[PDB]
């Protein structure tokens, strides 16, 4: 669960960058 | 190829105002006397003491040559004759002056003065007696459409002062040089203290710029780039952290 | 002399450029200095263009300096505002765009700070998101 | 002589567009592999899911 969570958040990191692009 | 223009050639030094024609032609001039050679300018709008002192602004002392005699600046304006008198003026100084460059800046000038014919007799007619003399010509020309002086010419400069996004940008084509392989390439022209500086080009996409857009251009590909590897790293971390979670279901 | 083109507009060619060549040759002679107002520019040491041109159906006021033979002029098109205080240069906006020079600079100016404030109420509503699902993360993991 | 769309182009802007066209069935043919490979792997997972 916890490496789940921080994959999602890394995923959000990403999402906010590929908005940047 | 070859390392310049042929020593017997008329040169088209061509632009719009401010784009250093006169500064080239200058040049031109002043390695001529410094090559231990005699050689000869022929101002038709401007004076020869402000020719020394302006073009000292770019590093060139051609006080220097005037002072050893290798350099002869005649200022002579293109109403205060005939345009035959012109011509036999020219070719007279030419002839005692025994030179291996001359320089006619502008030879725009002798356009309102007569008939175009006229004009076209009087400019073929220098060109004429200066290869024939064996004499490397620069004539420079003032401005895009059509000029029809080129074609006597056997070498063409193009000198342009470009507004790009409200700023003028300098560049330098060399569009023709007969008997050679020459780059089709637009150069930079960057007028600077220590003389005329001519950068290459921004081989890519989008093409060479050549000035605040190749600025422009190279900031894209940075950040760019520093954007792919942020992605990169990204997914990197996604598929170890994925990974762990699959390993650590299987352990379950 | 405002303007010279007094002259040009019906003079022949010839003569006209005879006489403007002389004037300014005696000016030149004396040490005066010459300024001419115009409406053939290779012909001055120093050329200043004026441009009232229309942006977006509104007109702009635009000043740059395109010749100056002994010494190194910007090459950078700077908008000139006049006013009873005088008359004003005011330098362009670098970067994206280009210049500008006018209420399109104005909007601009205010794009650039709309998107800015987007980013940091969009970075903000991010790391709310982040931290509500680390919250159930929490919780899941108590559970 | 050109031939198709995208014009005569005739310079370095010819030369990168069959650059372009080259990386983009390279890109293609990768894309078709590991869409392959991906299934294989799909398959994996569904078979041992029917033998558990
Ligand atoms: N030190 C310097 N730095 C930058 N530019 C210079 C410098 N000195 C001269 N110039 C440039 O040289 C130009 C004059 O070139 P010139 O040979 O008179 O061209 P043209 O013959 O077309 O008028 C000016 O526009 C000026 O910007
Ligand atoms: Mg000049």
């Amino acid at each position: 669960l916890e490496a789940e969570l921080q994959a999602e958040e890394i995923a959000l990191k990403a999402l906010v960058e590929s908005e940047s692009a | 190829a070859g390392g310049g223009f042929f020593r017997g050639s008329s040169i088209l030094v061509s632009g719009v105002a401010g784009a250093g024609k006169s500064s080239l032609a200058a040049h031109f001039a002043a390695a001529a006397c410094a090559r231990g050679e005699r050689a000869m300018y022929f101002s038709f709008e401007e004076a020869a003491d402000q020719a020394v002192r302006n073009m000292r602004s770019l590093g060139l002392d051609l006080g220097r040559w005037r002072d050893a005699g290798l350099l002869r600046f005649m200022a002579t304006r293109p109403t205060f004759y005939s345009l035959e008198m012109h011509l036999a003026v020219i070719l007279r100084e030419v002839m005692r002056f025994e030179p291996s460059v001359v320089v006619l800046d502008p030879i725009s000038a002798f356009t309102e003065s007569g008939d175009r014919l006229e004009v076209q007799s009087m400019l073929l007619r220098i060109v004429d007696f200066l290869k024939n003399r064996g004499i490397t010509g620069i004539f420079t020309h003032l401005a895009t459409t059509d000029a029809g002086l080129s074609s006597l010419m056997d070498g063409w400069v193009l000198m342009l002062n470009r507004e790009v996004n409200g700023e003028f940008n300098r560049e330098l084509y060399l569009l023709k040089a007969r008997g050679m392989a020459h780059s089709n390439q637009v150069r930079e022209f960057l007028m600077s203290d220590r003389g005329i500086s001519l950068l290459p080009p921004h081989l890519g996409e989008g093409g060479a710029l050549t000035g605040t857009a190749r600025k422009a251009e190279e900031a894209r590909l940075r950040r760019a780039e520093i954007e792919r590897q942020t992605e990169l790293g990204r997914l990197q971390q996604q598929i170890e952290q994925r990974r762990r979670r699959a390993r650590a279901q299987i352990e379950a």
